[PDB]
């Protein structure tokens, strides 16, 4: 494993690979630049992206000595031995020649010295402090450090001579994905068809190890495909399937849809199965939501050649029963973006803080494998005015909505987070979430009118047998202030009315297919016992609500220059 | 803030200890209105932890002498739910009132917003400033980029249209400006940020202090 | 204890047995193809479920060498002996041949390095990511753990190259639990007489090892059906007795009336005795109930084959002294389905969140163990409208309404989840939580007419002796305004 194998990563690798290579192939130019080079360099980032690659890369690469020390390999049962080895282990380093020290898993190496409360790991600290800087500390040996949390680390540590260089191996981009995935299906024979460039184009949070998790997948896929037409063979396969085997892009992409970043592994949502199709109406809301999700993650050299940042909120807000949660499912199911779903008091906790915490892990998560997207369903819930309570709880509720406030807007790079809220009462937000820049796209969900009740009512409709004479004109003509859920319970009572009628011929015939479709008469006797769901002061309401944000767009025309 | 018990006074200990270290600094402490809340004393709390954390911000407030000359900044929205304790002349008596812009303002937010974007030569940002007066600078960023969105989806529009038409030529942008359509066309959504009675609110305060 | 032993999660075992048997039987075709397979299976899901089955299986018949590992069982009282039993137990697995690794509860060596508080859990966690995936990490051995929750893990741990395909061996089918039941009843003489498909569908949500327990039951409950009758004869019981035993059909019956699902056994519900018979009257709200409740749990065909979600929410709302409790009543007593019960009040707290961390728990306990019946009584208690008190008391009552209109319709599967609500006050319920889907129908209870009455009046006399000239016409007619308990 040379040096071919970590790209994505070419300036960390530059980074370290110059201070490994040039004081140790000609260390001429560092005598005569006069002073002395840096000895020490910590790897710090996400776990899967490459630094114990790069560490056995530098191993494998140099003819040079090399010790591998462990995290908890030092310590010992005896007192004065984990010591004793790291004194024994920097003087094997020292002795034979100017070799490269790799400390794999600080973190149980260096607790900070300040939160533990034993004694073996400050005397493991101080010796490692001692043995870095001092009397006697290096002769011309270098150290490398991993680690996975960088704040767990002692700062006496984290110090000029002992670890001064703190190369940042981040998440790569597309053409990082790109170069890692031409990286591990270069030893394979995979297609004449296959396309990295889309693969790498249409994976979104995929970072270092997760990408050989998506080949070997897509290849695992492939051998169970490819042994059906050939029996079990459990003494011998034969010549002919080893040759011509092939790993297609419907591999590629059945593996793409069955699996996922391994940083959002914990928040995994259950996939509902919608389309945009199903979404019945709401055409320019679904249009108007679906390019301000899709226009920043597949064209962003437009927006830095405008040298503007896009939008990054959207708040759907109205009666309830409309289709924001649909709207959402239609959005978590088919947009390429990763989706973190959670619900409204879910995230809170009966210790101090753990709710701030829960909404800090959540956004780091969604900031960490960007681009995400975000369902804050039920704003209503966590996120509420400011000082409307006397009596609560020593005031945690506000810190929640000032967390949210401080994560939405804050000292944060802002890469691609879109929230998305859907709260059936616009009343009880906090009037400062409602400001652009943390939720500018306030869409008002209206009540479908006759044009839109006949494609909810096809749309609900589709996966259906149905009367070839029957029509839904006159369902959408007589209903008018109804829902999408009304249309739904009218649909479910008449397909409830067709079982009915199903079950009791099934009993007469075997008493003594005899409903292919719904008829007219099960929508007939359906239609008697359904009515609206919001009143009539709840609609006067949210069009009260809707004249104020337009009273709120107050001198407003053709607007000549 | 932590659930465990002393962690939650040693995170500002050990903040306030790498400010005093690193001397000149500026601790800006963003959104004090879960730091530094009101007490209201009436005999029912949850134990009495915002009350140890606004003591030890207070005695780690108050040890500054004319050495290791640190800055603390605080930035609210909410300026009536702080502490009078903190809120206290010798301990943070500075009061910069931030309102909102005027015409001039505005028209200095609309300049400064659009500096590194090819705005059109034949293009004035002077009757924007002027048709709206209660507009403030994020809702006009929205109204910036609303228009470029606009003109993306134009030139998306033009760029599949020139396929098509290839398949079935322009300069290297068919939209090389944000042209005056766009701004008439974004700015038909263009809501306020704030409400009335919030600014009757700040005015009150502004007012009282 | 073989392959044929854990039949019931076919696809999550044909995901372990392809990674454990294919790169031992001819390695050519990952030798041809150049990839490298998955080394690494993490069984998660509810308990009795049948990981630790699978790992005994995998144990049992693949040739390889075999290593377990407990969660608690490297840790040692000196300082720096639980890493170096893990490094041991991983030299001696992988000294000997290409072996298989299981270590079985995992939650006790890995605290996710962040919410603990020691420096031992620390460092065991950082001992298994050295050695699990580091330089020459390992040579041909294949790691298998089992977890009851996998929320508790580092997600360094949940990575690709230590435990990367995640199987979720979860609550069985109507086949699985047949082949469940097929399995646990092949070495018993059971009966020439007793079918397993109907007692397959009227299992509903069983975790897979309940149903063990329920034939152990069955048999214990023969046997001591058996050895009251006839004397036990406790010096030597006499043999001829022991060649005809069997297990009947009306012990399993029994077996099946005395048993509940392990995860639904602390919102058990005490033992009523009604009838549909002993609600007298409401014929139309009965048969509508009955409809309700029955049609997606007895015929699932016609449901998949219209491609339509059946309606799960009903309301009963109107005068007290009517029957909707005793609806109630005789809904849990003989429906085809699990009832979970609460009070109006009773799942809230003190604590910050705890009364939606209750709401949450006994929703995914109702709607785990599918399909069961939800009876939120008092729904003028657990939900209000919203925002209705001047001065709030935390803003709480408003989440518990907010986490209610979530769990009842939100971002969920939506299995089978039946909601019936019994309240005497319709005006301070939610329009959002009276909408369809969560609560379609709104059935009104009225007062009983002269029919009802004489049907409420000879139901509430069914188990008494009478006159045989009683005329209860004239009770029927005389008061014309009385309720059921009055
Ligand atoms: N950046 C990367 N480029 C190429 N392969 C990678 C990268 N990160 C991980 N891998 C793959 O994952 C394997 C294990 O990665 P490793 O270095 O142990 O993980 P980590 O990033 O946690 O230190 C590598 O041998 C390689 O096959
Ligand atoms: N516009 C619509 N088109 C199709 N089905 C709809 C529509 N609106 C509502 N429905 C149906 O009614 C349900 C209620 O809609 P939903 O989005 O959950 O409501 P809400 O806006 O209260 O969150 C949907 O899940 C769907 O089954
Ligand atoms: N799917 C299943 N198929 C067969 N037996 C099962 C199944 N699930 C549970 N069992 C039985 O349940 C009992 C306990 O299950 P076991 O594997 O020990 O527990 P767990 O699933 O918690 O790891 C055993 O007798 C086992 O055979
Ligand atoms: N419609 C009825 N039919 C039969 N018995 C009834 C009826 N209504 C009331 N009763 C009797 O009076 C009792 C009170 O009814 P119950 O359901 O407990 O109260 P509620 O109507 O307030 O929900 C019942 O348990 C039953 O014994
Ligand atoms: F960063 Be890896 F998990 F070693
Ligand atoms: F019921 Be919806 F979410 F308003
Ligand atoms: F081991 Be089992 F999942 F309880
Ligand atoms: F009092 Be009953 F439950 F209506
Ligand atoms: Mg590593
Ligand atoms: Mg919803
Ligand atoms: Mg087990
Ligand atoms: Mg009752």
């Amino acid at each position: 494993v040379g040096y071919d194998d970590i790209g994505g990563c070419r300036k960390q690798m530059a980074q370290i690979r110059e201070m490994v290579e040039l004081p140790l192939r000609h260390p001429q130019l560092f005598k005569a630049i006069g002073i002395k080079p840096p000895r020490g360099v910590l790897m710090y980032g996400p776990p899967g992206t490459g630094k114990t690659l790069m560490a056995r890369a530098v191993a494998n690469e140099t003819g040079a000595f090399f010790f591998l020390i462990n995290g908890p390999e030092v310590m010992s049962k005896m007192a004065g031995e984990s010591e004793s080895n790291l004194r024994k282990a920097f003087e094997e380093a020292e002795k034979n020649a100017p070799a490269i020290i790799f400390i794999d898993e600080i973190d149980s190496i260096a607790p900070k010295r300040d939160k533990t409360n034993g004694e073996v790991e400050r005397r493991v600290v101080s010796q490692l402090l001692t043995l870095m800087d001092g009397m006697k500390a290096r002769s011309n040996v270098v150290v490398i450090a991993a680690t996975n949390r960088p704040n767990s680390i002692d700062p006496a540590l984290r110090r000029f001579g002992r670890f001064d260089r703190e190369v940042d191996i981040g998440i790569p981009d597309a053409t990082g994905r790109l170069e890692v995935l031409r990286i591990h299906t270069k030893n394979m024979k995979l297609a004449d068809d296959v396309d990295l460039e889309a693969l790498a184009a249409e994976t979104h949070g995929y970072v270092g190890a997760d990408i050989a998790s998506l080949c070997s997948e897509a290849a695992m896929q492939q051998i169970r495909e490819k042994m059906d037409l050939i029996d079990l063979d459990e003494d011998e396969i034969d010549a002919e399937v080893l040759d011509s085997l092939g790993v297609t892009m419907d591999n590629f992409r059945f593996a793409l849809g069955n699996s996922n970043p391994s940083a959002l592994r914990e928040t995994v949502v259950e996939s509902v199965n919608v389309t945009w199709d199903d979404v019945g109406g709401l055409d320019e809301i679904k249009e108007e939501l679906k390019e301000t999700v899709e226009y920043p993650v597949l064209h962003p050299d437009q927006y830095t050649k405008f040298g503007l940042s896009p939008s990054k909120g959207v708040l759907f807000y109205g009666p309830p029963g409309t289709g924001k949660t649909l709207l959402a499912k239609a959005v978590a199911t088919e947009v390429s973006a990763n989706f973190i779903s959670v619900k409204g008091p879910e995230l809170l906790s009966m210790w101090y803080g753990e709710s701030e915490s829960n909404i800090r892990d959540i956004f780091d998560k969604a900031r960490a494998a960007a681009p995400t997207v975000v369902f804050l369903d039920e704003l209503d819930s966590i996120a509420k005015a400011r000082g409307g309570s006397l009596g609560d709880a020593g005031g945690a509720s506000d810190r929640v909505v000032n967390q949210l406030l401080t994560e939405m807007d804050g000292m944060n790079a802002k890469k691609n987070v879109f929230v998305i809220g859907a709260t059936n009462r616009p009343d009880q937000i906090d009037p400062a979430i409602l400001r652009p820049g943390r939720l500018d796209q306030l869409i008002y969900v209206p009540l479908p009118d006759e044009n839109a009740r006949l494609s909810i009512l096809n749309a609900q409709l589709r996966k259906t047998p149905l009367e070839p004479g029957l029509e839904l004109t006159a369902i959408a003509k007589a209903t008018q202030g109804f829902s999408g859920a009304d249309l739904l319970y009218i649909v479910q009572r008449a397909a409830k009315y067709a079982i009915k009628d199903s079950i009791e011929a099934h009993r007469q015939h075997e008493a003594e297919d005899p409903v292919p479709y719904i008829t007219k008469e099960h929508f007939a006797e359906a239609m008697k016992t359904a009515k609206r769901s919001v009143s009539d002061a709840e609609l006067r309401r949210y069009e009260a609500y809707s004249q104020q944000m337009k009273a709120s767009r107050g001198q407003f025309s053709n607007f000549n220059f | 803030l932590s659930m465990w018990y002393g962690e939650s006074e040693s995170n500002i200990r050990d903040i306030f200890d790498k400010a005093r270290a690193a001397a000149p600094t500026v601790v800006f402490l963003d959104e004090l209105d879960s730091i530094a809340k009101a007490r209201g004393g009436s005999l029912g709390d949850a134990g009495g932890a915002s009350d140890r954390v606004v003591n030890q911000l207070l005695t780690e407030m108050d040890g500054m002498n004319a050495k290791k000359n640190v800055f603390v900044i605080g930035a609210t929205n909410r300026p009536d739910q702080i502490d009078p304790a903190i809120l206290r002349p010798g301990r943070l008596d500075q009061l910069i009132y931030v309102p909102l812009p005027d015409e001039n303002a505005r028209l200095s937010i609309l300049n400064a917003q659009l500096r590194k974007t090819p705005l059109e030569p034949g293009l004035e940002l002077t009757a924007i400033a002027k048709a709206t007066q209660g507009f403030s600078g994020a809702d006009l960023l929205y109204i910036v980029q609303r228009a470029a969105k606009y003109a993306i989806k134009d030139s998306i529009e033009a760029h599949r249209q020139h396929e098509a038409e290839k398949e079935v030529e322009p300069e290297v942008d068919p939209v090389p400006y944000i042209t005056k359509e766009h701004f008439a066309e974004a700015m038909k959504t263009a809501k306020r940020s704030v409400s009335d009675a919030e600014l009757r609110r700040y005015e009150a305060y502004s007012q009282q202090m």
